[PDB]
RNA sequence: UUUUUU
């Protein structure tokens, strides 16, 4: 066209660490995340509101509350993200008698729930296998190709660095993760 | 009462399917007052359900349609011709387009005339100069933006297709048509550094999915460069957008088994392969 | 490898043919990148030496 | 076990470790200052007559 | 500036005097050994030696 | 005189 051309063309023209405030922010929770990953049978308070809403967009949240039952409410919606993704997620205790109890909770909330300890081995194929740091700290050294399925790891209980013949476990695991990890 | 009126008569035209059908009936009656003329256009309205509502819309047309109907009359020949063949369309777009001479006004039939036309039909100049003057007489609100978009589908100067696609998307949002159309054919031309900035600025509005038109192309984008974990998280928006679409199943798939990951790529690939069992290349994957 | 094609708009195999592979002689006991060979068969979780 | 496993690895040095240790936070947390401070000091010295 | 470093030394130094590291670094069969090792590793490992 | 893991 040369007179429709013209015709045409005429109409078309640093800080590394974020103090998120603890009561501020959260207005709007379901505007957005109108699809939970995770159904509760009660009301997300204002920091489990928070901490997901940055789970959300996969960060690295560091949650530090009183009372252990408030927080894993998100150390299991990061476990339900981790099912509807297809990854694998990896839920670190220290005490060996914790992590019993943890596994039959997370079997009987959702799925498939392997454990590892010492002496347990029970399904070493699922997506949310429970461990003790010292073993996670002996599958980083060596390859063993679950880590190249990961998304989250979720250390529980990050006050036991503090230990003195222990502490240097968890910093050889907080060193040793690789990037794609959050 | 005026403004109401025509509000009402407005969206009995322009509304939803046949709830909103008989939605716009119950508006109708509502306003069952004189200038029946608006009643034929409600029966083409109605005409958009066709199930125990056109043959009552027919019939309001017709019983409507006395004096002259003159625009109305035109319009529900045309609306008959295109329930049928288009037989009635060689006649309707004559009669119309000698006489009502317009632009604007005429842009509603010549419309009609270029939809009823385009089966089989060349028309170089009858519909494809009418949606050009459809474009001059580009209209404020919702009146002629489509037709510019209908009018540059496949042909006639792609470039300036491309151009008003993006116009086309630019003043029409809610149709996920023109927009895709529009950075499709805009990276099938040379300009690549182009069409990133076009899906960040869409990606940014988008408030909780329903944006998996440009969350799949962003993922694609990404997947071309080495940029697996960008492609991943795109993709993996796009999924949660519609858990159901084969094709983001297996293109999440193959941006895991491109970086590391072999089960959760063996996962995914299982999972597209699932439904649609049609397509040979998912099951070979597993 | 003979790997697929991809129409470049509405993307669907139109043919397959052979390219060049790229990463190989990189192995489990001397690389470390998540692109090596995946291992030796099923396998000790950890306590792996080599 | 630590030295072990670090020795066995080429590409890994022990000091590495120890750079990015936890008690080695408040000497190392500047460190991209020191690096360009001595490679924009080094121009400044280029200046003094001879 | 490594506070440890003078330790890691020693710790070299105590592992070549016993059979676990060549010269300059390089991990022996015992050393492998004592890596993939639970607890008490160098006695452990002296131990099955002896 | 409490507590613990590869």
């Amino acid at each position: 066209l040369a007179r429709a051309s013209s015709l045409e063309d005429l109409v078309l023209k640093e800080q590394w660490a974020i103090p998120v405030d603890a009561t501020s922010p959260v207005g709007d929770f379901y505007r957005l995340i109108p699809q939970p990953a995770f159904q509760w049978a009660f009301e997300p308070d204002v920091f489990q509101k928070q901490a997901i809403l940055h789970l959300e967009r996969h960060d690295s949240v560091f949650v530090a509350a009183h009372t252990s039952a408030g927080k894993t409410v998100v150390a299991e919606y990061a476990i339900a993200l981790a099912q509807k993704h297809m990854t694998r997620t990896i839920y670190t205790s220290p005490i060996k008698a914790l992590s019993n109890q943890k596994f039959r909770d997370f079997r009987n909330t959702f799925g498939d729930v392997g454990l590892l300890t010492g002496d347990v081995q029970l399904h070493p194929e699922a997506s949310c296998l429970i461990m003790t740091t010292e073993i996670l700290r002996s599958m980083l050294y060596s390859g063993s190709d679950v880590i190249r399925d990961l998304e989250w790891v979720i250390f529980d209980e990050v006050h036991y660095i503090n230990d003195v013949e222990r502490g240097v476990v968890w910093e050889e695991v907080l060193i040793m993760l690789p990037d794609h990890v959050s | 009462l005026h403004l109401k009126a025509e509000a009402l008569i407005k969206l009995s035209d322009y509304d939803s399917s046949e709830e909103a059908i008989r939605t716009l009936d119950q508006i109708s009656d509502a306003d069952n007052i004189p200038g029946l003329l608006v009643l034929k256009s409600l029966a083409y309205r109605n005409k958009g359900s066709f199930d125990e509502a056109a043959k009552i819309m027919e019939d309001l047309l017709s019983s409507y349609p006395d004096l002259a109907e003159v625009h109305a009359l035109e319009a529900l020949i045309h609306f008959t011709k295109k329930d049928y063949l288009q037989a009635e369309k060689c006649f309707q777009r004559a009669l119309e387009k000698d006489t009502e001479v317009a632009e604007y006004h005429y842009q509603l039939g010549l419309t009609y005339w270029f939809m009823g036309e385009e089966t089989r039909k060349d028309k170089t100049k009858a519909l494809t100069h009418f949606l050009k003057a459809a474009r001059l007489d580009t209209y404020m609100g919702k009146v002629f933006c489509y037709l510019g978009h209908y009018y540059r589908d496949v042909v006639g100067d792609k470039n300036r297709a491309r151009g008003c696609y993006r116009k086309a998307f630019e003043l029409d949002d809610t149709d996920a048509e023109s927009g895709a159309a529009a950075v499709d054919l805009s990276v099938e031309l040379e300009d690549m550094e182009m069409a990133l900035a076009i899906l960040t600025t869409v990606t940014q509005k988008a408030s909780a999915g329903t944006a998996k038109w440009a969350w799949l192309r962003r993922g694609l984008y990404y997947l071309k460069a080495g940029q697996h974990s960008q492609a991943v998280a795109d993709l993996q928006a796009a999924l949660r957008a519609d858990p159901k679409d084969f094709n983001c199943w297996e293109s999440l798939g193959e941006a895991y088994l491109s970086r590391g990951g072999y089960t959760t790529a063996l996962k995914s690939f299982t999972k597209a392969s699932e439904l649609n069992p049609e397509s040979i290349y998912s099951v070979f994957k597993v | 490898d003979l790997q697929a094609q991809r129409h470049p708009t509405t993307g669907q195999i139109l043919g397959y043919k052979e390219v060049l592979l790229e990463n190989t002689n990189l192995s489990a006991t001397t690389s470390l990148s998540l692109r090596r060979p995946p291992g030796p068969a099923s396998q000790s979780l950890w306590g792996n030496p080599t | 076990t630590m030295i072990l496993n670090l020795l066995r690895v080429d590409a890994l040095r022990v000091e590495d470790m120890m750079k990015r240790s936890f008690s080695e936070f408040p000497s190392r947390k500047d460190s991209k200052a020191h690096e360009q401070a001595l490679a924009e000091l080094t121009k400044r010295l280029g200046a003094l007559e001879e | 500036s490594l506070l440890l470093l003078p330790e890691y030394h020693q710790r070299v130094e105590v592992l070549r005097t016993l059979g676990y590291v060549d010269e300059a670094g390089t991990v022996k069969l015992a050393g492998r050994v004592a890596c993939a090792m639970s607890s008490h590793e160098l006695l452990l490992t002296e131990l099955m030696f002896d």
